[PDB]
């Protein structure tokens, strides 16, 4: 919970010393419902070629 | 991948760096924070042998198992065989109705075993169990070419063996050396797992040994012998 | 080093080593004289470190086990089929989809690919596979040199379109129902076979036996339904198998230990049950209705 | 869509969807001289209108396969499936006799939940089921240290907790609010999301949220209210 | 109809004409059925009627129709018959106001004050059957009674 | 197909309608290792956790989930980082099934 | 569990919670006034802790991840490709190691495969593959069990490799040409059919037909050149086809809507012109000229 | 099973939704003597009055409520003090018949 006064305050990215501890310490950061970007579609066959033919 | 871990004390000490100024040089507080971590750090390695312990081309026991089991080819299958049973034999030799084991032999079981009281035969030797699971990964594939049998061979018996004739519905092979008791016992589990297409009956040579004719790759006067199938009875007692 | 991964398995090294092993670091570091009772202040953080250090014990064999079909459960599961790449059945439990990895016996690992392709087609209640390997034609009717199939459901071309890169070239197909299949312009006719289902009436004489006078046998429809269930399992009689006292007896005791099987009766319905074999042929499978079954117990 | 969230000059980005919108009618406003553009969407507001079924339906089928069913017509009209959990006296029932269905999908939806008791909904485009006492996975923490305003709001069943919009929040979850009024007001942690309310501004209305939940009980379960027949 | 225009500015129409739609859905009409028994003294019958309203967005089903007042075309005794069987369809119709104590009494009013009860059905000989299925030989010029 | 954007926290989640199903995707970076995992929960229930993201296979094909292809590219072939997955030099993307049948049919 | 290796993989736990469940723990030993601030001594084992479990936690999430042939990277992928026979090609990346992990479990051995290599050999012009799978001798003269290869052209070496490559020891091989090539010393007697070229007479006299637009009927070169494309391009007839009046009705018929066949006649230079049923063993072929092809219109 | 929370306060009352019942438990110290006593109504009626509450075992078997199971706990049987079931060195625990029933099946 982070307020008893007698523990350490609760590890977060916003309060670390390090980038390294940062990202080991990073609650987690969640957008929220997403819509990704279409891919073209002469790009998007090539790419589909190119993972699921062989 | 790489080493996958470290040694416990750098991992320890890497810790141990973030230590506040206050405590860089207490000796009984360091050495405790030591003591609880390393045990950890230490307890943790051992698992870097959950890595290689399952190669296929070094792994025994529990870890071959366990690949076998994986292939779908258990250790141990049902047979028409007296597997020999560790015993006495009352000394010089007493009648009874079974066959005695001597420290050293593959057919590994007691009266009360529970495969052997159901005639499975259990592969116990690692070096042979080993090659028929890497004859298995043919099966597996449908491998059942000339091209892929030869190296199934070459795997369970040595650079010897050959495949000879190709009739209608029947396969010879020979492992092209004497073999062994302990191979003559497992030969009918070996037929069992090299990549033969179903509904194709394997033979072996008689002999065991290179077989003559002419060509490149044969054996002649010398080393050679005359063709003959014989049924190995892989699945069948008749 | 015992412990960890060993040729018998993941070796668990106990709470009571890694407590001592502690306590062997605390005395080096304060001396004979320490305390460690586990009442004091040093003796309970002993305590709360050997159960983390058994607590990754327990991670270490629950890696381990993640890698053993016989363990693993799940997602995993699958994925250890997938190098394989078998698949599971809808439904299936993880102890039917173990049996299927490991090949328990299945009395030929051959062919146990094709046998467990077949029984993961949609449909397919109940599968067989049969071969007939030498140079002569068997007495079940099989040609030498030829691969049986027997499947209840499933549409045909799923079936033979499974059944063709299963079954190599030069081999031929034994059955009653045949498919034409095409693949890149050949066309390979797929014979299996589906088998006829003759309706069976089963009267049985039994007489109980209990061992050293305790449970008694149970009722005759306690009996009739579990042996209906027997017959309609997986385990069910397959083609070609004649129903004999003996195929009946091996079921009855089996289920019910305290009751002996006295006289078997048998018939194709509807005609009146009499004395077995009842002869099935190759192609030929009993099928059994839940009023048809009756057991009696004879004095 | 409706993109919200938070930039700041650090950190990265807090935006997501809380709105997608299908436009429901705008209109243009001058004070003094501004043009402010009022825009009203539209929630699954395809399917509230042009979504009719087709449906004879036979005895012994499941009481599950035709919510597959109607949702293939609010699928025509570009619905999306969302999580659905029937109470289990639902999940488990089977049937004597036909399912007439000709007219309107939502109606009779309504009847669905009426006779049943349990909720739909559409959430942006996405259509989810929960039962009446019960709720959907997914828990979002509430705290002074975690965006509180305020009160923890107490209420009859739950409680009702304002915020800074941060966009996870959706019907039909479960928020763990912690403050230090909560306490003496004895009132727990875990609530279900029943009504969500998003009020902000660019400039000067800060982002805020407002959730009102009610109470699981010990049992699990949400704290329904007396439902008056 | 809900949502003319939207997600959630709706106008007070549309949540009103929603309570009058709903209201208007609540209400029982006619609806074919199936006989499941038929009492001994021959006025009440065990019917299983073949509609489900929609429940879960799927069939559940509404349990049988319990001493549902079988109405043969009579006035005091006078008139025509049909022998009714279980398996044969009727029609149900509610009524405005439920009448069990005037069933169970004759002095004729029923027990709380409501409108249009599912528990309030006559079973009627003429509206229940499909017409996929077929009765045969409508003898179509001429006053016909049948037995069979 | 479609992109699915990644940002540069060591840890995010995000909500997408995939096949018009809700999946929520939660990825976070594991520092010893140098890699990031997904965990994927089909509408409020976790069915895929603790799985590495790595470039040029489908990443939910052992599970039958039937939410279509989920697949990470770069242009030459490396393996995705901390730095080199959020800056878009390896690509994060979803194919629906129709899709990948008319690619491999073409 | 929550934590750990679970049924849908492994849940790796945070670092909060790491540092939280030590907090609580030292507050059942101690008492809930312990002082665990980030100053105190113990404070400063807790955080320690938090930290160096957090990364043994992610160490065991890779080891997990690792016996995955889908997620494991290098030498441990090599590992899990050997259960499936693949080496790392030197200097190939672990992207298109993976890609290349992911292959058929059954053999890709098929006639139509085995056809489709047979066309893409350099020289072969010509090439059918048939399969005699029944238990009896076919009228073709192929023995039961057996696969025989029919190929013009095409050097004898590489498409005696391509034949041994795709029929599976146990299978017959029927033809008249015998070759012998050798792949590890091993030289096999690989029996193919090169067909015997006979050349072949023929003569059809046909009837002109307006049809119902009012097209011309086609010129007597225009019909004998039409038919000798057909019969020297890939759908020829093959070995052992007999030359008959459906095949060569058929063949006209296609080719010219608006022209009826009225007899054929087929013979072998230079025998003279005969009835159309040419026979022909599976041994031999048509040949054909296209000055050795005469039509004629019918009035 | 699910834990109480217990307030600093001589006399206290709250309400828990058990086995779908609402039950309001009121707990209060009795200096004169140095324990707690709770009391137990169920949808209004005090069914329970003037109980000592006791650790190791169920405080509702005798009644037969049908909302499972009441217990103190601690980490040695210290006995439940003013100061002890505060401070948590003594803890208050529900669990249904359905979970005592697995648990004893363990």
């Amino acid at each position: 919970d982070g307020t008893d006064k007698n523990k350490s305050s609760n590890p977060s990215k916003d309060k670390a010393a390090d980038a390294k501890t940062a990202d080991k310490a990073n609650s987690g950061v969640n957008a929220g419902d997403k819509g990704g970007t279409t891919v073209a579609a002469p790009r998007a066959q090539s790419l589909l070629k190119g993972v699921f033919g062989g | 991948m790489s080493n996958l871990c470290a040694d416990p004390e750098a991992l320890v000490e890497a810790r141990i760096d973030e230590v506040l100024t206050q405590y860089r040089e207490s000796p009984y507080l360091l050495n405790l924070i030591r003591a609880y971590l390393s045990k950890l750090a230490e307890t943790s390695m051992s698992y870097c042998d959950m890595v290689e312990k399952f190669d296929l081309d070094t792994a025994v026991g529990d870890q071959l198992t366990i690949i076998g089991r994986i292939l779908g080819f258990p250790r141990c299958h049902c047979v028409c065989d007296t597997i020999p049973v560790v015993g006495y034999d009352c000394g010089g030799s007493y009648a009874g109705s079974y066959q005695l084991a001597g420290y050293c032999e593959p057919g590994s079981s007691w009266i009360h075993c529970s495969p052997y009281g159901n005639s499975e035969l259990c592969v116990d030797e690692d070096e042979i169990y080993r090659s028929l699971l890497k004859a298995r990964r043919y099966q597996m594939l449908g491998l059942y070419d000339i091209e892929s049998l030869h190296e199934a061979l070459q795997i369970v018996w040595g650079e010897d063996a050959m495949v000879a004739e190709t009739k209608v519905g029947q396969v010879v092979v020979t492992p092209g050396r004497s073999l062994t008791a302990t191979e003559t016992r497992y030969l009918p589990i070996v037929f069992r797992a090299l990549p033969i297409a179903p509904g194709i009956k394997g033979m072996i040579h008689i002999d065991q040994g290179p077989i003559a004719g002419y060509g490149d790759g044969w054996a002649g006067y010398c080393g050679g012998d005359w063709l003959c199938p014989v049924d190995p009875h892989a699945y069948t007692c008749s | 080093m015992t412990y960890g991964v060993q040729p018998t398995g993941y070796v668990k090294k106990p709470l009571a080593v890694h407590l001592a092993e502690i306590e062997a670091s605390m005395v080096d570091l304060f001396g004979p004289g320490v305390i460690q009772t586990e009442q004091s202040p040093l003796g309970q953080l002993n305590g709360l470190y050997a159960d983390l250090s058994y607590d990754l014990d327990e991670r270490g064999e629950d890696l381990y086990q993640s890698f053993d079909p016989e363990q693993a459960e799940g997602s995993r599961l699958d994925i250890l089929a997938r190098y394989r790449l078998l698949s599971r059945r809808a439904g299936e439990s993880d102890e039917s989809f173990r049996r299927a990895i490991t090949n328990v016996d299945r009395a030929r690992i051959d062919l146990s690919d094709l046998s467990t392709a077949l029984s993961a087609i949609n449909g397919v209640s109940w599968s067989r596979v049969y071969v007939n390997e030498d140079a002569t034609t068997d007495a079940d009717g099989i040609p030498p040199n030829t691969v049986s199939v027997a499947v209840i459901g499933g549409d045909d071309d799923e079936v033979a379109q499974l059944v063709r890169r299963y079954v190599v070239p030069g081999v031929g197909m034994y059955g009653n129902t045949t498919i034409e299949t095409t693949i890149g312009g050949f066309c390979r006719r797929i014979r299996v076979i589906r088998p006829v289902l003759i309706p069976t009436s089963v009267e049985i004489d039994v007489q109980s036996r209990p061992l050293k006078n305790g449970c008694p046998p149970p009722s005759v429809n306690a009996m009739a339904a579990g042996l209906y269930t027997e017959l309609t399992g997986p385990d069910r009689p397959g083609n070609g198998e004649d129903g004999t006292v003996y195929l009946f007896r091996k079921i009855m005791e089996r289920l019910y230990p305290n009751v002996e099987v006295v006289d078997v009766r048998l018939s194709q319905a509807p005609a009146a049950p009499t004395t077995p074999p009842l002869v099935m042929s190759f192609f030929q499978m009993m099928s059994f209705n839940a009023d048809d079954i009756l057991v009696e117990i004879v004095p | 869509m409706l993109e919200v969230g938070y930039t700041p000059p650090g950190g990265g980005n807090n935006i997501g969807i809380i709105a997608k919108g299908k436009i429901r009618d705008y209109q243009h406003d001058r004070e003094g001289g501004d043009i402010i553009s009022t825009v009203s969407c539209g929630d699954g507001d395809k399917a509230y209108r042009r979504a009719t079924i087709s449906k004879t339906i036979p005895k012994g089928t499941p009481l599950t396969e035709v919510v597959d069913e109607i949702h293939k017509e609010m699928k025509k009209e570009g619905i999306a499936k969302g999580e659905w959990s029937f109470p289990d006296k639902v999940k488990n029932t089977q049937l004597k006799r036909p399912y007439s269905m000709c007219g309107s999908c939502t109606r009779e939806l309504d009847t669905l939940g009426r006779s049943h008791g349990f909720y739909w909904n559409i959430q942006n485009e996405t259509m989810e089921i929960i039962p009446g006492n019960g709720h959907l996975p997914g828990s979002l923490l509430i705290t002074p240290d975690t965006g509180l305003i305020g009160t923890p709001t107490i209420t009859d069943n739950g409680i009702k907790v304002k915020a800074l919009i941060n966009p996870e929040a959706r019907p039909n979850r479960m928020m763990k609010v912690k403050s230090q009024v909560l306490k003496m007001n004895r009132k727990g942690e875990d609530y279900r999301i029943s009504e969500v309310s998003f009020n902000g501004d660019n400039q000067e209305g800060d982002w805020i949220m407002t959730l009102t939940g009610e109470a699981i009980g010990g049992d699990k379960k949400v704290d329904e209210g007396k439902k008056a027949k | 109809m809900t949502g003319y225009l939207g997600k959630t500015t709706n106008q007070d129409r549309d949540v009103v004409s929603a309570v009058a739609q709903s209201e208007r859905e609540s209400v029982w009409g006619e609806m074919p059925g199936r006989v499941v028994s038929v009492s001994a003294d021959g006025r009440t019958v065990t019917v299983q009627p073949l509609y489900k309203p929609k429940f879960n967005g799927v069939p559940t089903d509404m349990p049988v129709l319990q001493e549902v007042p079988l109405r043969q075309a009579l006035m005091g005794g006078v008139g025509v018959t049909v022998p009714v069987k279980p398996g044969q369809n009727v029609t149900l119709r509610p009524q405005m106001r439920s009448m069990d104590n005037y069933h169970v009494e004759g002095d004729g009013s029923a027990s709380d004050s409501r409108s249009f009860s599912l528990s309030d059905m006559e079973a009627h000989i003429a509206g229940g059957e499909s017409l996929k299925d077929v009765i045969p030989n409508l003898d179509s010029e001429n006053v016909h009674v049948r037995a069979n | 197909m479609i992109e699915l954007e990644v940002l540069d926290e060591s840890k995010q989640k995000f909500s997408v309608i995939l096949n018009d199903r809700r999946v929520t995707i939660e990825l976070w970076y594991n520092t010893t290792n140098d890699r990031w995992s997904f965990s994927l929960a089909l509408d409020g229930d976790n069915v895929v956790t603790g799985r590495r993201l790595v470039t040029g296979v489908d990443l939910l094909a052992p599970f039958g989930l039937g939410i279509g292809a989920l697949f990470l590219l770069s242009e030459n072939g490396e393996p995705p980082t901390r730095a080199n997955l959020p800056l878009g030099l390896v690509k994060l993307y979803h194919a629906t099934q129709e899709e990948i049948d008319a690619a491999i049919s073409a």
